[PDB]
């Protein structure tokens, strides 16, 4: 099981500002979730660049090397919440520590 | 539609035996493989358990292997993990999550869940 | 993106690296040139699973290349047969695998080290692409030039099904210069390359999501 570090654990931003997130875990199958606070999580990725059912074109997944990365082009109020990311090659699927988007 | 609960949450001395079930409606449930999923409070998710998908095979995870037993009946679509062995590491909502595929051709993508039942281990 | 300067790839669903291997839903850019390479965010892969440990050094060379120029060369291979058939990586009615790669297991249920050789008389230098097939019991691969040893060990395993398919087919790169002679090694599961990509000397790759259109 690989050790998947994330952006430290909050960025604070406002709506409509651009933001990154990080993954570095040191290629592919690296799914992120999307949990709003009291909520089950849910799927927002389903591998490093392809975006599953329903979500907003705004959030982007790229990278490659164990580095990848997830790029918000323009944030919106829903977007303020925890996002983990997923990691599928070997047994122990490993979610990373998390971080938080929080409004500025 | 689909869905799921989790139940037999709650508060056990460690070291006790604990089985939750997540039962399953709206789909046949030979249909996708379960999982297990979670999370203390203020930390992160973590793995706990799996069938693949018609239950032949089960793979847990590091911090917690062999210590459970997930199984499964599917003539009555009715889920369980098997708990042995608690420990005081193990105070967290225990989520039973589903996958985006049929049969095991994804395993490892999570789209289902149920609302998540809380186990606590103390005195 | 304008067109009628420098000429432009595009791609529905092929990353540069999944053209270079010849995936079976992007079949139909073998053998194509380009000065820019462009990517869309929708890429994706439906073969198997697979990984470049030096993904960033692959793609910047291939890019820089300018074209694929595939040729097959015609390696011994004698021992065992070259073509395998996998469950995903569906290229039409029937099972189907890489277009640039072979996956060879062993005929006779035995493995023989091939010792394969194959002379680079051409004055351009050459690169060939060939994987390690990790499985989800024994085996070691080794490709030998007259400057490194590509060693890999199949790193076996149990792992999850990824399209219904649980193992791996981690893709490596090996450049072979003018006078240098590949030389290959293998005790068990080898990703045998089927042959050389060309190289030639100011193309590059931009990952730009614009759309496509017909202008100067």
């Amino acid at each position: 099981e690989i050790v998947m570090t994330q952006s430290p654990a909050t960025l604070s931003l406002s709506p409509g500002e651009r933001a990154t997130l990080s993954c570095r875990a040191s290629g592919f199958y690296l799914a992120w979730y999307q949990q709003k606070p009291g909520q089950a999580p849910r799927l927002l990725i389903y591998d490093t660049s392809n975006r599953a059912t329903g979500i907003p074109a705004r959030f982007s997944g790229r990278g490659s090397g164990t580095d990848f990365t997830l790029t918000i082009n323009s944030l919106e109020p829903e977007d303020f919440a925890v996002y983990y990311c997923q990691q599928r090659y070997n047994w122990p699927i490993t979610f990373g520590q998390g971080t938080r988007l929080e409004i500025k | 539609q689909v869905q799921l609960v989790e139940s037999g949450g709650g508060v056990v001395q460690p070291g006790r035996s604990l089985r939750l079930s997540c039962a399953t409606s709206g789909f046949t449930f030979s249909s996708y493989g379960i999982h297990w999923v979670r999370q203390a409070p203020g930390k992160g998710l973590g793995w706990v358990a799996m069938i693949s998908f018609d239950g032949s095979k089960t793979y847990y995870a590091d911090s917690v292997r062999g210590r459970f037993t997930i199984s499964r009946d599917n003539s009555k679509n009715t889920l369980s993990l098997q708990m042995n062995s608690l420990r005081t590491e193990d105070t967290a909502v225990y989520y039973c999550a589903k996958e985006r595929d049929r049969d095991g051709y994804n395993e490892g993508i999570y789209d289902y869940w149920g609302q998540g039942t809380l186990v606590t281990v103390s005195s | 993106i304008c067109d009628s300067p420098h000429q432009i790839l595009d791609g529905e669903n092929c990353t540069l690296i999944d053209a270079l291997l010849g995936d079976p839903q992007c079949d139909g850019f073998q053998n194509k040139k380009w000065d820019l390479f462009v990517e869309r965010s929708k890429a994706y892969s439906n073969c198997y699973p697979y990984d470049v440990p030096d993904y960033a050094s692959l793609r910047s060379l291939v890019a820089s290349s300018g074209t694929l120029e595939f040729k097959n060369e015609s390696f011994n291979w004698t021992g065992v047969t070259q073509n395998g058939t996998s469950s995903a990586c569906i290229r039409g009615s029937s099972s189907s695998f890489f277009s640039r790669l072979n996956w060879l297991t062993h005929l006779n249920y035995t493995y023989p080290a091939l010792n394969v050789t194959m002379p680079n008389k051409e004055q351009f230098d050459k690169l060939y692409i060939w994987g390690v097939h990790h499985p989800g019991s024994s085996g070691r691969i080794t490709v030998s030039t007259k400057r490194s040893q590509q060693a890999v060990i199949p790193n076996i395993g149990s792992r999850p099904r990824i399209r219904d398919i649980p193992s791996r087919i981690s893709i490596y790169w090996t450049i072979v210069k003018p006078g240098d002679i590949l030389l290959i090694n293998s005790t068990g599961n080898l990703i045998a390359p089927r042959g050389y990509f060309k190289i030639r000397s100011k193309s590059s790759i931009m990952r730009s999501d614009a759309p496509i259109g017909k202008c100067k």
